[PDB]
């Protein structure tokens, strides 16, 4: 298709903004690194305690 | 007489789970994806130079195989190779075809 | 985390502060009042992006490797060339599940830091006019109207100006 | 460790405390005592197990892969064969020295942090009446039987019951 | 760093102190001086030092391995041989950036501690004869000459000996 992206993986492009990717072990471009886990979550904030208590 | 101030930080009605290396599942305030698991499913033909296959393989562009003549002089960033792509011309064989394809 | 402020001595948090991450809630003669304090929020904030970006868009590239998958069985090299991916993939996964792990601990410590530096930046502040209560509150001792609070607020606060009436108070007498 | 509590300003530790890990020790009119705190000690427990799961029992499976040792010299190949499993081993090797360490360093301050917040906490239940010696321990200037200790070991000691006492002696005159 | 004193509530540093790395400076009657704190300074050098150790000259020994550059295009082995080093080289070039990085967040955070831990043994020494400004320095309520200043700079400092001196004037009368 027309459309811009650097990593090409055979499952189609994907974006390669994130350090990690569970597309495909099969890359071409800039891309992440392919890795067995598919969330990998990175705290951005202080830990969340509501009034809970 | 007297006054009170409290220290404080803030909270957010829905945190997120998040690994640690006491807590398997702790929740933040926020965070991020870092595993992109998600295509478009169609293969974006910039910035590289996508050459598409078609009907050929590298290998019987390289030979010339009639219907794949279409790709003499052909260069490419990613020469991409369908799967039912056939050949149509003397039977043959390629001793170590992989090298030759690499 | 390491500092026992948040998720410790402090509560709970406030999903009513939403200028800021960490701030002030009072209570004077006059009223109630509440407010982000920006210098730590901007700490955390800063910390946490710089973490940010190391981890990301800081992709490799590269082009022609080996092949991953393969039409026909064939033995030796094969095997090889499986293992080889194999491998790799499994040191890339526990790099990125040990990054997250020693990450996000390491948020956590640091947002624990920083609240409880507000909290003894304020108790220093505050010298003889103040005792702690120990839910992340200080009685002061005299009397703090709006703008008071904001003195300390803002770092500003003369402790001198206030010293003999705190410490009056501090210690009354049954009389 | 970080907090300089446990091996810095707590002397040293007690093989008498058998049934915590943290706990107190004191001297009032009547005798002496000692008592183990179950919170700091289920923290530290409860994040030491966590830790400790993460790392144990989470094993891969494998079954075919390559080919390890050698009957006969073949060269180019086995060369290969050989660097690619000697490579693995190193990087796995790095990993679980590494892993160790990290983690050793963290259990540590993670304890040290654990003792201290203990700390903490009582200093601000004893307000003003008490003052800290410096060797983890709290001069309490005011009579505080065993009961008066507990109610302080389980956050139950109200301070405002013995300000006036506490307050006095720890400002007497030479009268 | 976590502690918030060096780069914190400790304004700059001393490019003067060049006998240590953690110290002391005064004013009293008769003058000012500076001295450097030896413990400290030692916990630092030996802690980094340690850390140095692991890292420095512990090189692995290899000799007949896999070829690297070549000559001639050959496809299917070459790649993979080019793979499985280009593959060994990324996965050592994280493992040398993350560890600088984890080791110096530590080594700042560490060094801050000790900076801190210097000025709570020092708070402590100091009992009810002095009072904290919060720019890393204590305001002693008491005459106390170089000697005096020795001692607390010795840990001999006997803070019975200023008890009532110092009390007074922190609570000193408007008469
Ligand atoms: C990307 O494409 C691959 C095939 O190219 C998909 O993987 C296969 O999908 C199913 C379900 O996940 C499995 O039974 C196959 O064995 C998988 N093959 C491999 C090699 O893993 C993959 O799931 C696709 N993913 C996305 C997000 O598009
Ligand atoms: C005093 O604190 C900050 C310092 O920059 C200032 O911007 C703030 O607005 C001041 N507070 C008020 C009410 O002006
Ligand atoms: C007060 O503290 C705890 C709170 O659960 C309680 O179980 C404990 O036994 C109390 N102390 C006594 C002597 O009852
Ligand atoms: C008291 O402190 C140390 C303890 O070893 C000692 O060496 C030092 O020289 C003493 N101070 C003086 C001035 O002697």
């Amino acid at each position: 298709d027309t459309c811009i992206s650097e990593c090409i993986t055979p499952n189609g492009s994907i974006p390669n903004d994130k350090p990690f990717q569970n597309v495909n072990k099969i890359t071409y471009g800039a891309c992440p690194k392919y890795v067995k886990q598919n969330t990998l979550k990175l705290a951005t904030g202080m830990r969340n305690v509501p009034e809970k208590q | 007489s007297t006054a009170t101030l409290c220290l404080g930080h803030h909270a957010v009605p829905n945190g997120t789970l998040v690994k640690t290396i006491t807590d398997d599942q702790i929740e933040v305030t926020n965070a991020t994806e870092l595993v992109q698991s998600s295509s478009t499913g169609k293969i974006c033909n910039n910035p590289h130079r996508i050459l598409d296959g078609i009907d050929c393989t590298l290998i019987d562009a390289l030979l010339g195989d009639p219907h794949c003549d279409v790709f003499q002089n052909e260069t490419w960033d990613l020469f991409v190779e369908r799967s039912k792509a056939f050949s149509n011309c003397y039977p043959y064989d390629v001793p170590d075809y992989a090298s030759l394809r690499s | 985390g390491l500092f026992g402020a948040i998720a410790g001595f402090i509560e709970n948090g406030w999903e009513g502060m939403i200028d800021g991450w960490y701030g002030f809630r009072h209570q004077n003669s006059e009223g109630t009042g509440q407010a982000a304090d920006l210098k730590s929020t901007q700490a955390a904030i800063d910390q946490i992006n710089g973490k940010l970006n190391r981890v990301i868009e800081k992709t490799n590239e590269k082009f022609h490797q080996i092949e991953k998958e393969f039409s026909e069985v064939e033995g030796r090299i094969q095997d090889l060339e499986k293992y080889v991916e194999d491998t790799k993939i499994d040191l890339w996964s526990y790099n990125a599940e040990l990054l997250v792990a020693l990450e996000n601990q390491h948020t956590i410590d640091l947002t624990d830091s920083e609240m409880n530096k507000l909290f003894e930046k304020t108790r220093r502040q505050l010298r003889e006019n103040a005792e702690e209560m120990g839910n992340g509150c200080f009685k002061i001792y005299h009397k703090c109207d709006n703008a008071c609070i904001e003195s300390i607020r803002n770092g500003t606060y003369d402790h001198d100006v206030y010293r003999d009436e705190a410490l009056n108070n501090r210690f009354q007498i049954k009389g």
